[PDB]
């Protein structure tokens, strides 16, 4: 019994989340700080799982183990509200997302069946320095919580959350950030996905989108057509020499928002250096040889469930887009062109940061369902979407 | 990503 809307979660009882150091859904926060003090002694034993299941840390360096995690997520991870599409994170993408600088093996927390060794559960943590209003804290980002469909509704998720919390406490970290499509106590910000059609015909045949009332298929295709090459002078793929200036541009650009990452130069290399079918970053090198802007988006296809002909939807996701001399509008226009060129069906972006200044103008359509942002063990006022400056995978 | 969306 999850809840997707904010007053529909008001009518729900949070058996697990009431035990956790997060503000209450009804609470209004007029303070800044930890919900509870750091614990100076941490439980040494893993939480007990139901009979027949065992903890196992996943060495994603082992190709076979990574493939098992890919399959668990491919078959059991997040679906849309209509049960028509499911995320299809690739093995190489998962390596990018789960082994950034500072990753730890015990933070790749798997659950297996004792008898068959089948992987049936997972949760992960990666370290991240997080700027939240006037405070900068070392935290973890929690992602990829997944319970096999046959194991659902058996209170396994609370055990995964408690166990990753324990393993993070053991390393001296007491705050986390995470996002979810469901409402939990208590969102620090609520964002919304918008979508930009790139291959409208594919998207309508698979019922990802639909013909708007009184608009034909030929008009819709014409409406979404794009130039074949980008417009901005000096746009080119990010290279190794660009790492310091990309770090500099991002650091200065993020100061205007209230929830942001604080990345080292090594983390900027990890998150932005282009990897085919994972992450794309283009910089603008101007007529003086200076890099003044960059755009980026990551690759995340979805399975199209129960369709005889179309099996996968190739989606691009807006990542971080920094502008200091090129208009954001022109930057995102080139991102759409580049995505189209690279074979993507759709371009997704949230309404956070300054994205609302281009969403409507570039013919994005609003999606359904939100993306809620949460902090664990940190009290602070909520913020509008335009002040969220954090994008997770 | 985490929340699967489609145009309303
Ligand atoms: C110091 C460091 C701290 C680190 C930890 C920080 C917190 C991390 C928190 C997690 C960060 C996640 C970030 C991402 O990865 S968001 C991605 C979430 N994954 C999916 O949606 C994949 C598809 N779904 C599943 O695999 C299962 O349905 C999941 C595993 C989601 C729930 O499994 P199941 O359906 O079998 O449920 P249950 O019977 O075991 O248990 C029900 C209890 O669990 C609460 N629930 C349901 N969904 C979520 C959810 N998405 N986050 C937190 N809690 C959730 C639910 O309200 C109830 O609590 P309460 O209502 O009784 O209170």
């Amino acid at each position: 019994g999850p809840a997707k809307t904010m007053e529909e979660a008001s009518k729900r009882s949070y058996q697990f989340w009431d035990t956790q150091p997060v503000p209450k859904l009804g609470e209004v926060v007029n303070t800044h700080g930890p919900v509870e003090p750091d614990k100076d002694n941490i439980r040494q034993e893993p939480y007990t799982l139901p009979q027949g299941f065992t903890w196992d840390a996943l060495d994603l360096g082992d190709r076979g183990v990574l493939k098992e995690l890919y399959t668990l997520l491919n078959e059991n991870y997040v679906e849309d509200d209509d049960n028509m599409f499911r995320f299809d994170y690739s093995p190489e993408f998962l390596l990018w997302a789960l082994r950034p600088p500072g990753w730890l093996p015990q933070w790749h927390c798997g659950v297996r069946v004792v008898s068959s060794r089948k992987l049936v559960g997972f949760i992960s943590a990666i370290p991240a320095n997080i700027h939240i209003y006037d405070t900068e804290k070392k935290m973890v980002e929690i992602n990829f919580l997944c319970v096999h469909k046959k194991l659902r509704s058996k209170r396994v998720a609370p055990v995964l959350i408690r166990e990753i919390t324990r393993r993070v406490h053991l390393e001296g970290i007491f705050q986390a950030v995470y996002t979810a499509g469901v409402v939990l106590p208590k969102p620090v910000g609520t964002c919304r996905y918008w979508h930009r059609s790139l291959n409208p015909r594919k998207l309508i045949e698979v019922k990802f989108s639909h013909l708007s009332r009184n608009m034909t298929m030929q008009r819709t295709m014409k409406l979404y057509r794009l130039p074949e090459t980008p417009k901005t002078a000096g746009l080119r793929p990010m290279e190794t020499k660009d790492i310091p200036v990309v770090h500099q541009l991002l650091t200065r650009y993020l100061k205007q928002f209230h929830l942001t990452p604080v990345m080292s130069q090594e983390e900027v290399e990890h998150w932005f250096y282009p990897q085919e079918n994972i992450i794309d970053t283009f910089v603008v090198e101007n007529a003086n040889g200076e890099v003044t802007d960059f755009l980026s988006f990551y690759t995340l296809p979805s399975t199209i469930m129960n369709h005889p002909t179309h099996k996968s939807l190739k989606a691009a996701y807006s990542f971080y887009n920094v502008h200091t001399q090129t208009p954001l509008l022109d930057l995102m226009s080139d991102a759409l062109v580049l995505a189209k060129m690279k074979g993507f069906d759709v371009f997704n972006a949230l309404d956070l940061m300054e994205n609302k200044t281009f969403l409507e103008k570039l013919k994005f359509g609003i999606g359904d369902g939100n993306l809620q942002y949460y902090l664990y063990n940190w009290k602070c006022p909520s913020m509008g979407a335009e002040k969220v400056g954090l994008v997770l995978q | 990503a985490k929340s699967f969306s489609k145009p309303r």
